[PDB]
C-alpha cells in the first residue's frame, strides 16, 4: 500500500510553559488551529472557512485533558525532561528575485523540540514587523516540529535581512542572512 | 536562558488515506516527550504500548470497551467524514506554477555555467520538471533541490542543470504538473 | 480616550433571538468575588485558578496577556466578576470569569446616570473598599440593579468617566441567536482598574 | 551532571544485505572500525595506531552474535521491517578556498538509516576516484547514522563537483553541488 | 531499487565520563530497527526493558547473575579502562587553529559587507570566536555556522559579521581554544 | 604475470618462533573437501556456508569480493582447501577456509619440481576431475606430501605456470612469535582456479 494523504489532529501540552497547541494538518500543511486565548478557530487560508467550520472550543476541552495526562505520565517517567533538539534554520524567497518587485522571505525552522522559539526579521540589522506572518509548529513524523516565518519584502541592493532564532537548544542565537546576489 | 526543565505531551490522531478513501487507517498515538509511548491502530484494532510507559495506559484503555468501539469506529465516523468536510478546499485543491529560467551567474559564453529553472507556487506537490539541450533530455549535471513545501499551500522547487554554454543552442525547461493538461516550458537561448 | 460609539455601532436587543435571560443571569444577583486570596495554579499561561469557595469550587480568571497573569499569580488579591458556566474549560493540579482581581479604611460610594435617547432620570448608589478598583465590579453592581429596578434584561452602554478618560462597554446580545456568553465576558479580561474615589460610572440605555 | 566525553562501541549487522560492522566513536569521531573481510583493525589516524591496539578477529565473534540476534528479533517482532529514512547531504571543504592551492571537499551525509548508501564524487560530471577516502557509518543518538566522503582537490575556476548520493529513502540520486563563486 | 525489507540489530555501549573519570556511567543499548528495546544502565544495575520486544530479554539476561556482575564491573574494567588507553590521543588532543578573516564580496567601502572570520582544522571542538569593532564587543550581526564537524579529528566554524564599512576603523576576530594559552587575533582593516 | 621474489620477500623459518607444527597442520593429512554439494547460507556478504560433513559440520567458505559469494551462492560446487578452527566466527541460521570452490569423464595427472638453491632433485603426482581446478586444491596436495616425504614442516614457495601466466605463493610463517593461521589461508580467498590440462607447478625450496 502506497498512501494519498494524511490529515493528522494535532495537540500538545507543555509544563513549565503552560502553552498548549490543537491544530489540523494536510499533507504537511495546517489546515486551521484554535487561538486558544481568543477562544476562535482561525483557517491558514480565509478560503476554508467559506467550506467548513470548527467548534473551536472544544478544541480547550481536549487541552485540559493533555495537560492532566502530562501530569500523570511527567509522575510516572519519575521526571524525565525532554532533551532540546535545536533547529534547523534557512532563508529563501517565495519566487525569484527582481529588483524592486514585491516578493516575500521565508524563514523555515525545522526540526526542533520543545515547541518554545523566538523569532525576529531583522532589515539591515533592525527588527522589522510589518506584514511579518508566522505558523504556528507544524508536527513531524519524529515528533519534533517544524514553523515558518514570512516577510513580505521589496527587492533592493540596498538592504540586508536575517532571521533570528532563539531556540533552548542553540548555545546562542541563530542569524540566517539573506542578501541580493 | 530560562533553565527549567521541559516536559512535553503531545496527541496526534492520524488518517492515512488510500485510493481516496477506499482504505483508510486511522493511527492515534501518544507521545511523551520525543518518544511515543501508547497508540491505537486500527489495523490492529486496540491499544499497544509502544514503549513501557505506555503499558499501563495501553492495558487500561483496552479495558473500556466503550472506547475501543468508538475509535474502531472511528475510520468511519472521523477520518472518512473530515476526508469528506474538507475535500473540496484540501484535497481538492490546484495552484499552477510559474516556471523561470535564468543562468545562475550573469556572466559570458564557453564557459561553466548553470541554468536555473525556478518551478513556484504550486499545489499539489507532485511535479515533474526536465531539462532538455536543443530538444534532448538532459539527466546529467542537474543539481536538484528537492520539493520545498514553503507552509503556505504552496511548493516550489529549483532544478539546475549544468552547462557549458556554446551558441546557437536552445535548454527548454519542461514542467508537468496536475493543474495543466500540456507541459508549461521556458526556453533559453546560449547568447549569441 | 475611547471614542463614544459612530451610531450604527450599538448593539440592537431586537436583533438577538434567544432568551436575553442568559445576558440578565450574568449579572441577576449572580456574580464571583472573593476576599484576600491567592493563586492556587494555572491552567494556561494567560489565566489563574482561584479558591473562590461561595458556593464556584475553582474559578479560572482569565486574562488577555501572559503579563496579567504573572502579575497577580503569587500576589493575595480580591476578585469579582460575572461568571459564566457552559464553555468553561480548565485542568486543576465549574466556573471561569475573564475577571478582574485586585490586590491589597472605609466603605465608599460611587455615582450613575441616563436614560431614553438623551434624558436624565435616575440615580443610584454603589459602594465599594480599599486597595483600588476594577471596571468589572462597578459594571456588575450597576446592572444588577437596572435589571431589577428597571428590567433591563434596545440599545444600552456603560460610560466610564476617569480624569480625562472614558471608554464604554455596550450591554446588549450579538446579532444572532446564540448568546456566546464567554466572548461576552472576555472583554473585561484586560484587568481594568479605575479610582472609586473620582471615578463617573454613566448608564447610557434607549 | 554535564557531560565531559563519551566512547561508544557500536556495531551492527543487516538482513538481506549481510553487511556488519564494529567501531569506537569518540565524541563523534571514529577511533577504528575493523575490516570485516581483511579481519584487520584500521584507525581512523595512524598516530592511534602508535598508542594502541586493538584484536580485530574478535569484532567477528560479535558480529556472529548480532547476527543471531537480528534472526531472533526479525521473528519476534513477526518480521517488522525497517523504515528508510533519507539522509542530509551537504557539501564543504576543508578551509577557505585558495585558486589552485590543495584543499578538500567533504561530503557529509547525514540522519539516514539502514546503514547502506552509494556515494559519487564527480567532477565535470565524470566520477572521480582519486584520492578519495570515506568513513564507515557512524552512530547517532537518534539510531540513526553518519558518514562522510572526502575528495582532495585543487582549487581552479574551470572545474565544478557534484556528491551524488544514493539512498533506498530517496525517491532519485541527490547532487550537492560545489564549485567556486 | 532493491525493493526487498531490511532488518537491522545495532549494539552500542557507551561509556558517558563526568569530570574526568570521576562519574562514569555505562549505558549499553539494544536496537531493533531504530527502536531501542532493551538497555543495562549503570546507574540502575540491571537491564530493563525499553520497549515490550526487549523484555523477554531484559527478564532473561537478569536471570544470569554472571552477566550482571561482569557488566557491574564495566565501568572499571572497561570504561575507565578504554578511556585511560585513549587519552593522550584522543582526550587529549590538541590541534591549533589558523584564523582567516577576509570581507565575503571584495568590493568598495561605505556598503553592507560581512567580514568573515574562518577558524579551521581545531581539536576539541571547544573555541570562542569574537568580533571587535575598534577594539570594542560585536554581539551584532554575526552570522555563525556553528560549529563543524568535519571527520578526520578535526573542526571548523565561520563566523561573520555585518558591517558597513567605514576606514578608519579596524576589526578583530579573537579566538579562544584549549590549544593556546593567549587567544589567537586577527585584524583586518576597513579600506582606506 | 606476478613479478618472481625480490630476494628479500621470501619468509625465514628461522625468524619464526611457536611450532611450525600448526602450519604442517592445514597441510598434514588434513583438508576440507565435498562432492556436489551447493551453499545452505551465508554469514557476511563475500562469504558461503557449506554442507560439509566429513567430520567440519558447516564450512564458511570465505571469498574476496561480494562477487564471487554471488557467483558460488546458488550453484553446486564442489570444495577443497586448508581450513582452520581458532579464530573462525560466523552464525548459522565449527571450521573456516577462504576456501577454493570450483563447479561442475576421466581422472587425471600433473607434475612438480625444485629443491636447495637452485637444484633440480624431485617429480611428483597430483591427480584430479573435470570441471576446473584451484591453486589451493594442487597448493594442498603438493606439501601434503613434502611434509611426509621431505619434512617441509629456511624458505619454500610454490610457482605456478600457466600459459603465459606465473603465479606463486610463499610457504613459511611470519617473523614473529604467533602464526595466524586465518591471515594466512587467506591467500586463497581469490578463487584462483588454474587448468588441470596445461598447468606447469613447481615447488622450490632453499
Amino acid at each position: 500500500i502506497k498512501e494519498e494523504h494524511v490529515i493528522i489532529q494535532a495537540e500538545f501540552y507543555l509544563n513549565p510553559d503552560q502553552s498548549g497547541e490543537f491544530m489540523f494538518d494536510f499533507d504537511g500543511d495546517e489546515i486551521f488551529h484554535v487561538d486558544m486565548a481568543k477562544k476562535e478557530t482561525v483557517w491558514r487560508l480565509e478560503e476554508f472557512g467559506r467550506f467548513a467550520s470548527f467548534e473551536a472550543q472544544g478544541a480547550l476541552a481536549n487541552i485540559a485533558v493533555d495537560k492532566a495526562n502530562l501530569e500523570i505520565m511527567t509522575k510516572r517517567s519519575n521526571y524525565t525532561p525532554i532533551t532540546n533538539v535545536p533547529p534547523e534554520v534557512t532563508v529563501l524567497t517565495n519566487s525569484p528575485v527582481e529588483l524592486r518587485e514585491p516578493n516575500v522571505l521565508i524563514c523555515f525552522i525545522d526540526k526542533f523540540t520543545p515547541p518554545v522559539v523566538n523569532v525576529t526579521w531583522l532589515r539591515n540589522g533592525k527588527p522589522v514587523t510589518t506584514g511579518v506572518s508566522e505558523t504556528v509548529f507544524l508536527p513531524r513524523e519524529d515528533h519534533l516540529f517544524r514553523k515558518f516565518h514570512y516577510l513580505p519584502f521589496l527587492p533592493s541592493t540596498e538592504d540586508v535581512y536575517d532571521c533570528r532564532v532563539e531556540h533552548w537548544g542553540l548555545d546562542e542565537p541563530l542569524l540566517k542572512h539573506w542578501e541580493f546576489d | 536562558g530560562d533553565t527549567r526543565p521541559r516536559f512535553l505531551w503531545q496527541l496526534k490522531f492520524e488518517c492515512h488515506f488510500f485510493n481516496g478513501t477506499e482504505r483508510v487507517r486511522l493511527l492515534e498515538r501518544c507521545i511523551y516527550n520525543q518518544e511515543e509511548s501508547v497508540r491505537f491502530d486500527s489495523d490492529v484494532g486496540e491499544y499497544r504500548a509502544v514503549t513501557e510507559l505506555g503499558r499501563p495506559d495501553a492495558e487500561y484503555w483496552n479495558s473500556q470497551k466503550d472506547l475501543l468501539e468508538q475509535r474502531r469506529a472511528a475510520v468511519d465516523t472521523y477520518c472518512r467524514h473530515n476526508y469528506g468536510v474538507g475535500e473540496s478546499f484540501t484535497v481538492q485543491r490546484r495552484v499552477e506554477p510559474k516556471v523561470t529560467v535564468y543562468p545562475s551567474k550573469t556572466q559570458p559564453l564557453q564557459h561553466h555555467n548553470l541554468l536555473v529553472c525556478s518551478v513556484s507556487g504550486f499545489y499539489p506537490g507532485s511535479i515533474e520538471v526536465r531539462w532538455f539541450r536543443n530538444g534532448q533530455e538532459e539527466k546529467a549535471g542537474v543539481v536538484s533541490t528537492g520539493l520545498i513545501q514553503n507552509g503556505d499551500w504552496t511548493f516550489q522547487t529549483l532544478v539546475m542543470l549544468e552547462t557549458v554554454p556554446r551558441s546557437g543552442e536552445v535548454y527548454t525547461c519542461q514542467v508537468e504538473h496536475p493543474s495543466v493538461t500540456s507541459p508549461l516550458t521556458v526556453e533559453w537561448r546560449a547568447r549569441s | 480616550s475611547q471614542p463614544d460609539p459612530k451610531p450604527d455601532e450599538l448593539h440592537k436587543s431586537s436583533k438577538f433571538t434567544g432568551l436575553m435571560e442568559n445576558m440578565k443571569v450574568l449579572y441577576d444577583d449572580n456574580h464571583v468575588s472573593a476576599i484576600n486570596v491567592k493563586s492556587i495554579d494555572q491552567f494556561l499561561y494567560f489565566d489563574l485558578i482561584y479558591s473562590i469557595k461561595d458556593t464556584y469550587d475553582n474559578v479560572r480568571v482569565e486574562f488577555k496577556n501572559k503579563d496579567l497573569a504573572d502579575k497577580y499569580k503569587d500576589k493575595y488579591v480580591d476578585v469579582f466578576g460575572a461568571n459564566y458556566y457552559y464553555q468553561c474549560y480548565f485542568s486543576k493540579k465549574k466556573t471561569c470569569m475573564y475577571g478582574g482581581v485586585t490586590e491589597h479604611d472605609k466603605y465608599r460610594s460611587i455615582t450613575v446616570r441616563v436614560f431614553e435617547d438623551g434624558k436624565n432620570l435616575l440615580s443610584f448608589d454603589v459602594q465599594t473598599n480599599k486597595k483600588k478598583v476594577t471596571a468589572q465590579e462597578l459594571d456588575y453592581l450597576t446592572r444588577h440593579y437596572l435589571v431589577k429596578n428597571k428590567k433591563l434584561y434596545e440599545t444600552g452602554y456603560i460610560k466610564f468617566i476617569e480624569n480625562e478618560n472614558s471608554f464604554w462597554y455596550d450591554m446588549m446580545p450579538a446579532p444572532g441567536d446564540k448568546f456566546d456568553q464567554s466572548k461576552y465576558l472576555m472583554m473585561y479580561n484586560d484587568n481594568k482598574m479605575v479610582d472609586s474615589k473620582d471615578v463617573k460610572i454613566e448608564v447610557y440605555l434607549t
